[PDB]
This record gives C-alpha cells, structure tokens and sequence, in this order.
C-alpha cells in the first residue's frame, strides 16, 4: 500500500510537468512557424516591389538608349 | 486495558466529534475549561479512558483534531467547548481537499498525515494500557474520507495489535454536499472493511428521516442530524466509560459481535428519538430500539438476519423487567435472529442516565440488512462510473479507473457475504 502510494503522487506530479512540458512546446513551435511565415509574407512583397524597381530601370534606359 | 485514543477528520468528523466531547463531558461533571464539579464518584471511576488528568486537576480529552483546512478547527475552537482540547493537537493544512478522495488519501493528505501520527504517537505513549483508537469522520467528503482512511492504514501499521473503531457517517442524496459521493464513500468502504475492527454505521439518510417523520422537523440542520449522532455515540460508549461487573472493551466487543472480520459494520438504534415529560416503560425502550424507525442506518431489520446484538439501558430500572423485555422480543421473532449463534442478543444495565432522559436504551446490531446500505452505495456509484462520470478530478490526482473497479468489487462482495448468512 505504501508503495503504491508513492506511483500515486509520482503519476500526479508527472502527468501535471507533462501538460506544463508540452504547453511549453507546442507554444514555442507556433511563435516560430509564425514567426517564419510573417517573415515569408512580408519578403515576398518586397520581393515583388523590389522587382518593380528594376522594371523602372528597363524603361528609364529605353529612352536613354533609344535616341 | 483502559485508554482510547479519539481522532476526528473533516468537516464532519469534527463536528460530531465536538458533540461527543460536550455530551460525555457533562456526563463526567467536566465544564467548559477542564475542572470536575460533578457529585457522583461513578462520574471519576473511568474517567481515564478518554481523559488525560493534567497539572491542576483538569481532565484533557485524549483527542487530535484533523482537517486539511482550518475552517472547522477554527468553529471548534470558538465553540462551546473548544478550549477544553488541548491545543497541540490540532494539526490542520491550509488547502482542503475538495470533497476528493484522491486528495486526502494520496496527494493534499499525505502532506499532513506524518504530523497527526507525531500526535498520536504523543497521546499513545502516556497512556498505562491502550485499547486503541476510534475515528469520527464521514465516507462522502475527501478529507475525513480519504484522509481518515490513510491515517487508519498508518495506525494499523504501528499498532497492528490494538482495536480501530470508526464512527463512519454514511452519505445520502437527502443530505447532499456533491455528486461525488457515492464514489469517495466506496473507496473508503474498501478501506474500512480491510482495516477496522467495528464500523458504527451513522447513515445521513436514515438521520434525515428520523428528524423528518418522526420528530416534525420539515426543514433539519446538521445541528439535528448530530443531535442525533452525539446520544447514539454516547450509547454505545455508555459501557466503556461507566462501571461494574462488565469489563466491557473494545476487543471484547469485536471478539462477540464480529463472527466473520469483514462482516463488523454495526446498525446502531437509539429510544426515545428526541430534540420528553413522560418517562418510557421497559416495553416501550424495548418496542422502539428495535424499530426500524429508530436504527440510525436505512435498513429494514425484517430484510435481514441479526448475527449479534448488544443492548445497553440506561435508568433506575428493573432489571427484572429488562430480561423478561428482552426475552419477549427473541421469543416472539426468533426467526430475525440467527440459529446458529446461539444467545446472540446480550443486554447490560447502567444507573447513570444521560441528560435530559430519566431511562433511554441503545442498541448495537451487526445485522445483514446492513447490505442495503452497501447496495444503495454500490448503485448510485455505478450510475455514475458506467459513464466514468467526474472521473477527471481523481485521476488528475494520479488515480487509475481499475482502483474503483477494485473499490466496486470488495464493497459487492462484502453484500455478497451479508447475503450468504441471511439464507445460511
Ligand atoms: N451527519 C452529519 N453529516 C455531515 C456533517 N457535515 C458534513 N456532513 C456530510 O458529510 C459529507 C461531506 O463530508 P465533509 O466532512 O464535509 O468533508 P471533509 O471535510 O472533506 O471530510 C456529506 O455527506 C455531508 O452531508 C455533519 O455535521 N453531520
Ligand atoms: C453478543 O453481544 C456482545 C457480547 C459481549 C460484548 C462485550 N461488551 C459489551 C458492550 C460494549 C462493549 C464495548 C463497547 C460498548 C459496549 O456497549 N455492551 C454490552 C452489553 C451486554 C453485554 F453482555 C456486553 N456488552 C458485546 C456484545
Ligand atoms: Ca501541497
Ligand atoms: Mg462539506
């Protein structure tokens, strides 16, 4: 009795660091993914705005170099 | 052998348990601070199995007082008769237990139990010769449930040889604190058939009707229910605490009242049922111990079979009368009583009556009725736990589904065995 006693507590104690451990985990695997799409988002845009930029550059030096 | 050692759990424990200490405090001439100004030397005579004499001749009940919240300790304290406990033994935690189980047998309670033991230990060691120990507590909360039911493992541990009494107060959905009940009453149920020698059977269902039809109380408070318990509790101390030709103990009770050691859950009756003018004759204490009415466990007696019984009546009396009384009642429904035991019913005589009454009787009853109660038990339990219905709160304290089929399992076969002696 008084062992099983003791597996009594230690599952209580276990199973409640357990829920604690994988809260904690699960929250930091969505700030990152997150974190990494954001990011992919926002370097698309300035990718495409960048590109436009360069377009800019194509027609300034058509009429340039068209003359 | 001479002193018991009283311990009360939880809300309820502590509640009758205060009770219990006011009513025999009077019975002794002991007042509210712990000086005797009684009359009678058959007050002082046993005065040693429950109290401590101490420095100054105050007398100092032999009590620890447990809770895993201070809430009722402090009620105690406050209350009537509170500074008569001596205060180093209340030992209390600060969280309470939820109405769990779980949490006063394996997790808030195991925290605080050592320290009630150190208590115990205290109490135990000045005594000349100790019988051993009774525990007041109820079976439907967690504190005095699973705690109480932890403590009496620990004391069975490092007094293997001495008695374990409980007065055990059995839950009802007339008188209803959650529906988790049935399930922390079946665990302890598991407990005490395993490690007690005598369960007094206080049923909260059986007090709840007592008040109702027979006392015209339409709307009662625990106040009348422990009216109720404190004169049954009295009674069935009565022999222990007052003289002169039965060396009553409580080995003695266990040896003739418990013919099969699971079978030793006692129906205790009270008469007169009160909250009188007229005295009642023999036949009459007589007819109503006996009555189902007056049983303070909601069994019917004619469902079953009585294995022992133990009669105590209290007043002048002839005891003449009281034979002749007790005889009529065997001689007119022998066929309640057992035939292979025989004399099984044994009826004593003490002079002292209690306050207020001039003659009253209790009973003490190891009848197989006493299923009916498991069998009420055992089915609001499954109601649930086919379900497995409030389970969440125990198993978040560690506790596993195949404890309360186990718990399920003894506590069935307990009435199976009541069962076998009612037909045998
Ligand atoms: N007869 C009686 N029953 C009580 C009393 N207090 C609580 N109960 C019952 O006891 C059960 C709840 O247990 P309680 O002692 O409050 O819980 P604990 O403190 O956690 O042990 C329920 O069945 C209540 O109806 C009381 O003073 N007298
Ligand atoms: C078959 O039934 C019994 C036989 C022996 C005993 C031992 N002592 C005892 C008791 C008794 C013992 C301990 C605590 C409270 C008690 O009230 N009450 C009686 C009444 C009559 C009598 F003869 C003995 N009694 C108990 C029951
Ligand atoms: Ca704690
Ligand atoms: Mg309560």
């Amino acid at each position: 009795k008084r062992e099983h006693e003791r597996e009594v507590i230690q599952k209580a104690i276990e199973e409640n660091n357990n829920f604690i451990k994988m809260a904690k985990e699960k929250l930091a695997q969505k700030m990152e993914s997150n974190k990494e799409n954001r990011e992919a988002h926002l370097a698309a845009m300035l990718e495409r705005l960048q590109e436009k930029d360069k377009h800019a550059e194509e027609v300034r030096k058509n009429k340039e170099l068209k003359e | 052998m001479r002193e018991i050692v009283h311990i009360q759990a939880g809300q309820c424990g502590n509640q009758i348990g205060a009770k219990f200490w006011e009513v025999i405090s009077d019975e002794h001439g002991i007042d509210p601070t712990g000086s005797y100004h009684g009359d009678s030397d058959l007050q002082l005579e046993r005065i040693n199995v429950y109290y401590n004499e101490a420095t100054g001749n105050k007398y100092v009940p032999r009590a620890i007082l447990v809770d895993l919240e201070p809430g009722t300790m402090d009620s105690v304290r406050s209350g009537p008769f509170g500074q008569i406990f001596r205060p180093d033994n209340f030992v209390f935690g600060q969280s309470g237990a939820g109405n769990n189980w779980a949490k006063g047998h394996y997790t808030e309670g195991a925290e605080l139990v050592d320290s009630v033991l150190d208590v115990v230990r205290k109490e135990s060691e000045s005594c000349d010769c100790l019988q051993g120990f009774q525990l007041t507590h109820s079976l439907g909360g967690g504190t005095g449930s699973g705690m109480g039911t932890l403590l009496i493992s620990k004391i069975r541990e490092e007094y293997p040889d001495r008695i374990m009494n409980t007065f055990s107060v059995v839950p009802s959905p007339k008188v209803s604190d959650t529906v988790v009940e049935p399930y922390n009453a079946t665990l302890s149920v598991h407990q005490l058939v395993e490690n007690t020698d005598e369960t007094y059977c206080i049923d909260n269902e059986a007090l709840y009707d007592i008040c109702f039809r027979t006392l015209k109380l339409t709307t009662p408070t625990y106040g009348d229910l422990n009216h109720l318990v404190s004169a049954t509790m009295s009674g069935v101390t009565t022999c222990l605490r007052f003289p002169g030709q039965l060396n009553a103990d409580l080995r003695k009770l266990a040896v003739n009242m418990v013919p099969f050691p699971r079978l030793h859950f006692f129906m205790p009756g009270f008469a007169p049922l009160t909250s009188q003018y007229r005295a009642l004759t023999v036949p009459e204490l007589t007819q109503q111990m006996f009555d189902s009415k007056n049983m303070m466990a909601a069994c019917d007696p004619r469902h079953g079979r009585y294995l022992t019984v133990a009669a105590v009546f209290r007043g002048r009396m002839s005891m003449k009368e009281v034979d002749e009384q007790m005889l009529n009642v065997q001689n007119k429904n022998s066929s309640y009583f057992v035939e292979w035991i025989p004399n099984n019913v044994k009826t004593a005589v003490c002079d002292i009556p209690p306050r207020g009454l001039k003659m009253s009787a209790t009973f003490i009853g190891n009848s197989t009725a006493i299923q009916e109660l498991f069998k009420r038990i055992s089915e609001q339990f499954t109601a649930m736990f086919r379900r497995k219905a409030f389970l969440h709160w125990y198993t978040g304290e560690g506790m596993d589904e195949m404890e309360f089929t186990e718990a399920e399992s003894n506590m069935n076969d307990l009435v199976s065995e009541y069962q076998q002696y009612q037909d045998a």
